[PDB]
RNA sequence: UAAUAUUUGUUUAAUGAAAAGUAUUUUAUUAUUAUAUUGUAUAGUAUUAUUAUAGUGUAUAGUUUUUUAAAAAUAUAAAAAAUAAAGUAUGAAUUAAUAUCAAAAUUUUAAUAAAAAUUAAAAAAUU
RNA sequence: UAUUUAAUUUUUAUAAUUAAUAAGAAAGAAGAAUAUAAUUUA
C-alpha cells in the first residue's frame, strides 16, 4: 500500500522478433557497426549467468 | 457492525465487582424468605 | 532345501534377537542399580517436593 | 481434443490417441534452454529426456584444450618469465603517471559535486599491487583523491619510491632472495609503508574500516623498524577497534605497547597501544582492566591527552554472562545487515553447511529435532540403542 | 572453571591472564635491553 | 525523488502492537521479569511519541508519572 | 558389555558373516529380484570428479555366494545318480 | 517471506561487491533501477486422465539492477529500539544507550 | 471465463487493498541491540542473550 | 468462602456458618480436606507439619500460615485458616450436645 | 490386558496406554515363578486408559475373562483365608 | 479435561489450540513424541500451533513431577514413550522447580521460519537450569558438532558432572553411530532422498562419513575437558 | 483463464517375489569338489501411476520420505465428532469477436432480444 | 466466469436533517493460549 505496481503491458503482448530473409539484414551496408545494445542504452559491467557451472 | 461501543468489551475490569460475592449473598435471601 | 533354508533364516534370528533382549534387559538393570546407587548421596526421593512425612500418612501414597 | 499446437511444447491440452508424444520428462523450451535443464546438464551429464545428445565441445576447446602444454615448451617457459625488477619499475612510472593526471575536485556549494570516477586508474594499479604484493583499497584511493593533503601525501610518497626503486634495489626482493638462501627498514620501503598508511588514512574517511585494517597488514609486513612497527600496529589497534574486531584490537593494541623500549622518546604510537589495548577491553565490558591499562598508561606516560580523555570519559562510565553482547558500533551494525538470518533465507531452517556442501535442513548432520533424517534412522539391526518403546 | 579462574585471578591481585602475561613479557624485553646495555 | 525509506514509526501508535500492552507475559522471561514491559507509564498505548504525561487529562483513581523531557534517541 | 553381532554369532556358531545377513534385505546379500536406487548404482569419472562404483560406497549391501550358493541352489552331488 | 526478494537480495550483495571493486562508497548507494524481463524457459509433462496431456511451463528471467551513488543521501535511524526493549534491558543490567569511545585519527609518524 | 481480459481488467486487481497488503508493503524494523541483525519487534533469535531479555 | 478475592468478609462467615448444619456430622477432629479450598497440595504439605486436625489449622500462628502460603506456597491458606477459624467454636458447641 | 508367560502361564495384568501398542501382543518380562526373562502372550482384553469427555471411563468393557479372573483372585473364596490378617480396606 | 494431563484440543479459550494433524489420536501422537523429545532435550524447535501445546504439556508434566506420587509416575508412564525420561522427570524437575508455582516453560518466537512452509518457529525451554542436574550450565544458541555429541557448555561453567545413569545412557545411544553401518545407512539415505528427488543432496560417493576416528580422538579429548 | 485447481514427505510389520524381456556393477563374488560353455540387482498399463499379475516357501528383523493457528458448504462417522479453505513454493485445463462496460424499467422491431428508443441510476477490491 | 444479490475490507468516542428495504497510524495467536489481563514465581 506504501509501493507503486503498476502492471506493465508487455508481458500480455510479446510478440516474436522478425526473422531474416535468407539471413540478410537489410540495413547492413547502411547502418554503422556500432553494438545495437549501446545506441539503445543498454550497458552492463557484469553478466551472470546462472546457467554457467560456477 | 464494527463500531467501538460495540467491539470493546469490559471483561478485564470485573475484578471491580465481587460476583461470586452477591451470588451467594442472594442465596441468603433465598433461604430468608424460603424459597 | 529351500522349506529347511526358510526354517534356518527364521530360526537362528529368533535365537539372537533374545541376545539383544537379555544384555539389553541386562543394562537396564545395571543402569536403575545405578540410580539407585546414586539418588542416595545426592538425596533425592523422586518422590515430589514434598517430606517423607507426606508419603509416610500413606493417605496420598 | 487438441485445443493446441502439434509440437511438443505447445500450450493448451492434447490427447495420446490423436497426438501420441513419448514421456519427455523436462523438454528444454523454445529459446533459451533455462536453468532448469542446465542444472541437469552440470549434474547428471545430460538433460533428463535423454534426447539430447551431449554435445560438450565449445567447453572441451575452452578448458583442456587450453591448458595443454607439454613438457619440452613448459620445461621452458619460466626461463622466460618477465624481470621483476623492470616491472616494479615499470608499474610505479605509469601507476604515478596516472594518478597525476587525476583531475582535482570541484567544490560546488549547496550540493556535493559527484567525484570523478577512477576507471582509468584500476589498470595501473592492479598490475602495480601483485608486482609489489599487496591488495590496495580503490575506495580508499579514490577517498585520497579527494582530499588535497592526502593527494599530496599520497604523490610525493609513489615518486620517492619510484625514485629510490629507480636507483636502488627492491628491499622486499632483496629479503625475499636472501631468506630462502635482519636490517632496518629501507628508503623505498620506508616509502611504501607510508604510501600505504595514507590510502589507509583515506580508506577510513569513507568509513571503509574492515579494509583499511587489511590493508594495513602488508603494512606492518614491509616494516621491520620498531618505530615503524610501533605505529603500524597502533594504526592497525585503531582500525581494527572501529571494525569491531575487538581480538585483533586488544592484540595489536598491545604489541604498540611491547615495543615502549627501544622505540624513540619522540614517538606518540606507544601510548596510541595503551590507548587501542584499553578501549578493546573497554568495549567487551571489562571496565577495571581498563582503567587498570590507562592506570598503567598513566602511570608510565604520566599525562596523556588521548589517556587524559579516555581515563576521565571511563571516569564519567563509571555480569560476566552478558559481556559483550551489545552491539555499540555501526560498522557490526553494516557487517550485520549482511550474513545475517533473515525470515525464510540464510536461517538454519532453510540450507545448512556442512564440509562445503549445502544441506536442506532436513539432513542436517548437528541437529536431531523433529522432521530430521536422523530420528528415522532406527538401531540399525545391533544393539537397542534407547529404551524408547514406539518410535527408534 | 569459573571459580578455577576466580581463584587464578585473585592469586595475581586482580589482574587477569593477559594482564599478566604483558607485563611479564615487558619486563623480559626491558631485561633485554639491559642485557644489551651491560653487553654494549 | 529523495530516497523512499520511512522514518521511525517504532514511537507511533500500532495496533497490532497495541495489543501486547495488557498481554500477560509470564513464561516468556526466565531470569528477568519486569512489572509491566510493553507498558510505558503515562504514554498512550507504549507509544513514545504520544505522551500524555502532566497534562491535564483527569483519571481520579488511577496513577500518572510525572513529566521529564524524552532524549533524542529514545524516538528518532 | 553390549551386544556386538560378531562375538553374538561366536557364541551360537553362526558364522558371523550370515548373521549380519540376516538383518539386511535378500537383495543385498543373495541373488534375487529387488528394489535398487540408481544413486547407488555407481557413476563413471567426471572431469571434477573421480569414478563412483558400489564396490567402495557399498562393501557390505553387496552380494555373497558362500552364502548364496550354501543357502539357496542345489548341490549337484546330491543328486547323481550315475 | 517471498522467493523474488532472495534473489533480488543475492543481486544486491553482488551489485554491492561489484559497486565496492569500483571504488564507489558502500554509505551511500541507492537502487537506481530494478527491472525485470522474460527470460528463457524449460517444459515438462503434466499427465491428465484418459489419455490427456499438457505441457507445464517453467518460466525463467532476467534482473537488472543498477546501484548509483548519492551524496545528498540521508538515512533514517534505524537504532530506536522500542520500550519493551528499554526497560528489560535497564532491567538485565546493560546500558540502553551505546559506549562511544574516542578514537584518536591514524597517522604514521614513520 | 468466458472471455479473455484486456490489461485494466489484469490491472484492476491492484487497485484493491487485498493485493497492496499482501505483495507491495515494507516492513517495520530497527536494529537487534544484541546482534544487530535487522529485525522486526516481537520476533527474536535462538541466541542465550535474546531469550531472557529479548530485545 | 471459596471464590471470594482478597480479604474475607463478615458476611462471608456468614455462608460457612450456615453451611455448619448443612452438613449434620461433624467434628473438629474431621479430617482437613473437609474444608473450603483445601486441595491435595494444600493438605499434604499440612500433614508434614503434623496437622490432621480442623482444631490443630485453627491452632496456627498466622507465621506458620504465611510461610505456607509463600516461603512454602500453598495457596489459598488463609482462606482455609480463617475458616477453622471461625467454625471451630460452633462445632464445640455442637459437640457438647 | 491379560498376559502370561509360554513356559509357567504365570497370569498378571497391567494396563496398556496407546504408546506401547507394539507391544500389546508380546511382551517381555520377570515372572517370579521361573526367575529370569520370559515371554508372555496376550490372552484377553481390559479396559483403556483414557476416556473422553462426557462419556463413561468404564466401557471399554473388559472381557468375561478378565472378570473371572479377579473373581478367582480378589474374590469371596480367594480373601476369605486373608482376612484374617489385612481385610486389606483396613491395615 | 481438568485432570493436569489429558488434553482437550479445540479453538475455543477454554481449550489448549489443536494442531493440524490427521486425527486425533495423531495429534495425540505427536505431543507424546514432542513431550518426550522436550523431557529428553530441554529446548524444542517447534513450529505452528505446536509449541503453545508443548508449553502447557510441558508445565502439566513438572505438575505431575511435583505431585511426585505413584499415580503420577504411571500416568505419566502412559504418556510417554520412553519408560527412562520418566525416572529423569521424576529426579529432576522437583528440586529444579521447588521455587516456582506457575509457568515453568519458557516459550520464545524465532524471527525465522522454515523454508519449507511459511509456519513460525517457537523456541521451547524449561525454565531455571542452574538448579538442574544434567542441564546445569549447558549453552543452546548454537547446537553441538555431530549431534550425538553432549551439547555446548558455557566457557564459566567447563567442569560440570552430570548424573551417570544419564551419560550412560547416552552414550550407549550414541555408539551406533560410530559403527560403519550406520555410514552405509547414511549413503543409502542420500541414494534415497536423492531418487525421490530432493534438490541439494550430494551424490553419495561424496558424503563423507559424520564419524571418523581421528575426530573421535579429539572428540573425546575435549570431552574429559568438560567431564 | 491463472495472485487458479494440483502438488504438497514428522515416523515402517511392502515378509516374500521365478512370469519383468531397457538401467556402464572399473575386479559384485568360491574358499570349489568339481570339470568345457553360458547367465544373476530398480522401467507392465505414455509416469518413480489406483498400484501390479502369479509359482515358490515360510510367522515377534516394528524391514524407517506425507505440509498447515478460527467459521460456511461438500465428503466420512457418531444437527455435535473426525477432515478440508487468508497461507511461503510449484503451477496446469475448459473458455476467449470486442470498446475502461453493459446495472433498472417501459414499449417497439420478421421468433429470448445484452437490437432500437426513452426514462433512468450501475464506485473499487475480496468471499 | 459475466450480471445479480448476501457478507467482508480487520475498535467508527458519536451515528441517521434525505436514498433504499460507513470507517485514525496495522498484522504473527482474537489467547502468551490449560477461559483470572499477570494468582506469590530463579
Ligand atoms: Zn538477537
Ligand atoms: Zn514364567
Amino acid at each position: 500500500m506504501y509501493a507503486r505496481f503498476r502492471t506493465r503491458s508487455k508481458f500480455y503482448f510479446r510478440p516474436a522478433r522478425p526473422a531474416l530473409a535468407y539471413n540478410v539484414d537489410p540495413n547492413v551496408m547502411r547502418r554503422p557497426k556500432v553494438k545495437r545494445g549501446l545506441l539503445k542504452g543498454t550497458y552492463s559491467d557484469e553478466t551472470v549467468d546462472l546457467r554457467d557451472r560456477e | 457492525t464494527n463500531r467501538h461501543f460495540f467491539v470493546a468489551r469490559a471483561n478485564a475490569f470485573f475484578s471491580r465487582l465481587p460476583i461470586a460475592r452477591v451470588q451467594r449473598s442472594l442465596a441468603m435471601e433465598a433461604v430468608r424468605e424460603g424459597r | 532345501k529351500r522349506i529347511d533354508t526358510a526354517k534356518r533364516m527364521r530360526r537362528d534370528r529368533r535365537r539372537i534377537e533374545e541376545l539383544k533382549t537379555l544384555e539389553f534387559w541386562g543394562w537396564y538393570m545395571k543402569l536403575q542399580r545405578v540410580r539407585g546407587r546414586w539418588c542416595r548421596e545426592q538425596g533425592v526421593s523422586s518422590r515430589g517436593v514434598y517430606g517423607p512425612a507426606v508419603d509416610a500418612a500413606e493417605l496420598w501414597g | 481434443y487438441q485445443r493446441g499446437g502439434w509440437s511438443p511444447g505447445s500450450k493448451h491440452q492434447k490427447h495420446m490417441t490423436l497426438n501420441p508424444t513419448l514421456y519427455l520428462y523436462r523438454f528444454p523450451g523454445p529459446h533459451g534452454p533455462g536453468p532448469y535443464t542446465m542444472k541437469y546438464w552440470w549434474t547428471l551429464g545430460c538433460f533428463p529426456t535423454g534426447m539430447e545428445v551431449p554435445f560438450r565441445l565449445h567447453e572441451f576447446l575452452s578448458t583442456y584444450q587450453q591448458e595443454h602444454v607439454p613438457v619440452e615448451v613448459e620445461e621452458w617457459l619460466r626461463c622466460y618469465i618477465k624481470d621483476p625488477l623492470s616491472e616494479l619499475v615499470n608499474a610505479s612510472n605509469d601507476f604515478f603517471k596516472a594518478v597525476e593526471v587525476y583531475p582535482e575536485v570541484e567544490s560546488a556549494r549547496g550540493y556535493k559535486t559527484l567525484q570523478p570516477s577512477i576507471a582509468p586508474l584500476l589498470v595501473p594499479m592492479k598490475k602495480f599491487e601483485e608486482q609489489l604484493g599487496v591488495k590496495i583499497s580503490p575506495v580508499g584511493l579514490r577517498s585520497v583523491l579527494s582530499n588535497p593533503v592526502l593527494k599530496d601525501r599520497f604523490l610525493d610518497d609513489l615518486f620517492d619510491y619510484k625514485s629510490y626503486v629507480e636507483k636502488g634495489g627492491s628491499t622486499p626482493h632483496r629479503r625475499l632472495a636472501r631468506s630462502r638462501f635482519a636490517e632496518t627498514t629501507a628508503d623505498d620501503e620506508r616509502s611504501l609503508i607510508l604510501l600505504l598508511t595514507t590510502i589507509s588514512e583515506g580508506c577510513i574517511n569513507a568509513g571503509n574500516y574492515s579494509d583499511a585494517a587489511s590493508v594495513l597488514a602488508d603494512a606492518l609486513m614491509f616494516c621491520h623498524d620498531p618505530d615503524s612497527q610501533a605505529t603500524t600496529h597502533a594504526n592497525i589497534s585503531f582500525a581494527s577497534l572501529l571494525n569491531a574486531d575487538f581480538k585483533g584490537a586488544e592484540y595489536n593494541g598491545r604489541e604498540a605497547a611491547l615495543l615502549q623500549p627501544q622505540v624513540k622518546p619522540t614517538s606518540t604510537a606507544c601510548a596510541r597501544g595503551y590507548v587501542g589495548w584499553a578501549a578493546a577491553a573497554a568495549y567487551q565490558d571489562d571496565f577495571e582492566k581498563a582503567e587498570a591499562i590507562v592506570k598503567d598508561g598513566l602511570t608510565l606516560y604520566v599525562g596523556n591527552e588521548h589517556l587524559e580523555k579516555l581515563a576521565n570519559k571511563l571516569q564519567a562510565l563509571r555480569p560476566r554472562s552478558l559481556r559483550e553482547s551489545r552491539s555499540h558500533l555501526p560498522s557490526q551494525q553494516s557487517r550485520g545487515l549482511l550474513s545475517g538470518s533473515g525470515k525464510g533465507f540464510s536461517n538454519e531452517f532453510d540450507w545448512v553447511e556442512f564440509k562445503n556442501k549445502l544441506y536442506p535442513s532436513k539432513m542436517d548432520p548437528r541437529n536431531n529435532e523433529m522432521g530430521s533424517v536422523f530420528r528415522r534412522v532406527g538401531d540399525l539391526g545391533s544393539f537397542i540403542s534407547t529404551s524408547r518403546s514406539m518410535e527408534r | 572453571r569459573g571459580d578455577a579462574d576466580r581463584n587464578f585471578r585473585e592469586a595475581f591481585h586482580g589482574m587477569s591472564l593477559d594482564q599478566v602475561l604483558f607485563r611479564e613479557r615487558l619486563r623480559q624485553r626491558r631485561m633485554q635491553k639491559q642485557m644489551e646495555e651491560k653487553a654494549k | 525523488t529523495p530516497v523512499r525509506d520511512r522514518k521511525c514509526t517504532l514511537q507511533y501508535y500500532n495496533p497490532i502492537r497495541a495489543r501486547f500492552v495488557y498481554r500477560r507475559d509470564k513464561p516468556l522471561f526466565d531470569k528477568y521479569h519486569v512489572t509491566a514491559r510493553n507498558l510505558a507509564p503515562g504514554f498512550s498505548r507504549g507509544a513514545l511519541k504520544h505522551d500524555w504525561r502532566a497534562l491535564g487529562v483527569y483519571t481520579p483513581d488511577h496513577p500518572q508519572v510525572p513529566y521529564h523531557p524524552l532524549q533524542t534517541w529514545m524516538l528518532g | 558389555g553390549r551386544f556386538n553381532m560378531d562375538e553374538a554369532a561366536a557364541a551360537l556358531q553362526l558364522n558371523p558373516a550370515y548373521a549380519a545377513a540376516l538383518y539386511r534385505p535378500l537383495n543385498y546379500t543373495f541373488h534375487i529380484r529387488g528394489q535398487l536406487y540408481p544413486a547407488q548404482k555407481g557413476r563413471p569419472s567426471r572431469p571434477g570428479s573421480l569414478a563412483a562404483s558400489q564396490g567402495r560406497m557399498f562393501p557390505l549391501y553387496q552380494r555373497n555366494d558362500r552364502l548364496d550358493k550354501e543357502l539357496f541352489r542345489l548341490n549337484s552331488r546330491g543328486l547323481t545318480t550315475e | 517471506l517471498r522467493k523474488g526478494h532472495q534473489i533480488v537480495f543475492r543481486a544486491l550483495e553482488m551489485a554491492q561487491q561489484g559497486a565496492e571493486a569500483k571504488g564507489l562508497d558502500k554509505e551511500h548507494l541507492r537502487v537506481a533501477h530494478i527491472s525485470c524481463y522474460p527470460g528463457p524457459t524449460d517444459k515438462q509433462i503434466d499427465i491428465r486422465s484418459k489419455g490427456y496431456y499438457a505441457w507445464k511451463t517453467k518460466k525463467s528471467s532476467h534482473l537488472v539492477l543498477t546501484l548509483a551513488e548519492d551524496p545528498e543521501m540521508v538515512l533514517p535511524d534505524r537504532t530506536c529500539l522500542p520500550y519493551s526493549s528499554l526497560m528489560s534491558m535497564k532491567r538485565a543490567g546493560l546500558s540502553a544507550q551505546p559506549t562511544v569511545i574516542d578514537v584518536p585519527a591514524i597517522t604514521a609518524d614513520g | 471465463p468466458k472471455r479473455k481480459k484486456n490489461p485494466m481488467q489484469l490491472r484492476r486487481k491492484v487497485y484493491g487493498l487485498h493485493f497492496k497488503e499482501k505483495y507491495l508493503k515494507m516492513e517495520e524494523w530497527y536494529y537487534c541491540p544484541l546482534c544487530a541483525e535487522p529485525k522486526k519487534p516481537g520476533e527474536w533469535c535462538r541466541r542465550e542473550d535474546c531469550r531472557q531479555i529479548k530485545p | 468462602g471459596i471464590a471470594t478475592g482478597g480479604r474475607v468478609t463478615n458476611e462471608d462467615r456468614r455462608w460457612w456458618l450456615v453451611h455448619l448444619e448443612c452438613a449434620p456430622d461433624i467434628t473438629p477432629g474431621t479430617f482437613i480436606a473437609w474444608l473450603d479450598c483445601c486441595g491435595t497440595h494444600t493438605c499434604k504439605k499440612l500433614i508434614e507439619r503434623n496437622i490432621w486436625t480442623i482444631e490443630q489449622v485453627a491452632a496456627l500462628d498466622s507465621d506458620q500460615v504465611d510461610e505456607l502460603k509463600y516461603r512454602e506456597g500453598c495457596l489459598k491458606m488463609d482462606v482455609v485458616w480463617e475458616h477453622a477459624r471461625t467454625i471451630i467454636t460452633p462445632l464445640r458447641q455442637r459437640e457438647v450436645t | 490386558a491379560l498376559f502370561s508367560c509360554f513356559r509357567c502361564g504365570y497370569m498378571y495384568e497391567f494396563a496398556v496406554s496407546n504408546s506401547y501398542c507394539r507391544k500389546l501382543t508380546l511382551r517381555n518380562d520377570h515372572c517370579p515363578r521361573c526367575d529370569q526373562l520370559t515371554l508372555f502372550r496376550f490372552m484377553s482384553v481390559s479396559g483403556m486408559v483414557g476416556n473422553m469427555p462426557f462419556k463413561p471411563i468404564g466401557v471399554p468393557g473388559p472381557s468375561y475373562a478378565t472378570l473371572w479372573w479377579r473373581k478367582t483372585r480378589e474374590g469371596k473364596e480367594a480373601s476369605a483365608p486373608l482376612d484374617a490378617v489385612c481385610k486389606s480396606d483396613r491395615w | 479435561t481438568t485432570e493436569p494431563l489429558m488434553a482437550d484440543y479445540g479453538w475455543t479459550r477454554g481449550k489448549l489450540p489443536k494442531f493440524r494433524a490427521r486425527s486425533p489420536f495423531h495429534r495425540q501422537q505427536i505431543a507424546r513424541r514432542m513431550v518426550t523429545e522436550m523431557i529428553r532435550k530441554d529446548y524444542c524447535i517447534v513450529g505452528g500451533a505446536r509449541a503453545p501445546a508443548l508449553r502447557i504439556l510441558a508445565d502439566h508434566v513438572v505438575e505431575l513431577a511435583k505431585a511426585g506420587d505413584t499415580d503420577s509416575r504411571q500416568q505419566l508412564a502412559y504418556f510417554l514413550h520412553d519408560p527412562l525420561m520418566v525416572d529423569k522427570a521424576f529426579d529432576e524437575y522437583p528440586r529444579r522447580f521447588k521455587d516456582m508455582n506457575a509457568k515453568y516453560a519458557m516459550m520464545t518466537r524465532l524471527k525465522s521460519r522454515r523454508r519449507t512452509d511459511a509456519v513460525a518457529m517457537y523456541f521451547v525451554e524449561y525454565k531455571n537450569r542452574d538448579m538442574s542436574d544434567n542441564h546445569k550450565g549447558e549453552d543452546y544458541s548454537a547446537g553441538p558438532e555431530r549431534f550425538f555429541l553432549p551439547p555446548r557448555i558455557v566457557e564459566t561453567e567447563k567442569g560440570i558432572q552430570r548424573p551417570p545413569h544419564m551419560q550412560m545412557a547416552f552414550d550407549r545411544w550414541a555408539s551406533k553411530f560410530k559403527t560403519e553401518e550406520f555410514h552405509h545407512w547414511w549413503r543409502l539415505r542420500h541414494a534415497k532422498l536423492r531418487y525421490w528427488g530432493v534438490r541439494n543432496v550430494p551424490h553419495p560417493s561424496d558424503v563423507d562419513p559424520l564419524w571418523t576416528e581421528k575426530e573421535e580422538e579429539e572428540w573425546h579429548n575435549e570431552m574429559l575437558a568438560n567431564t
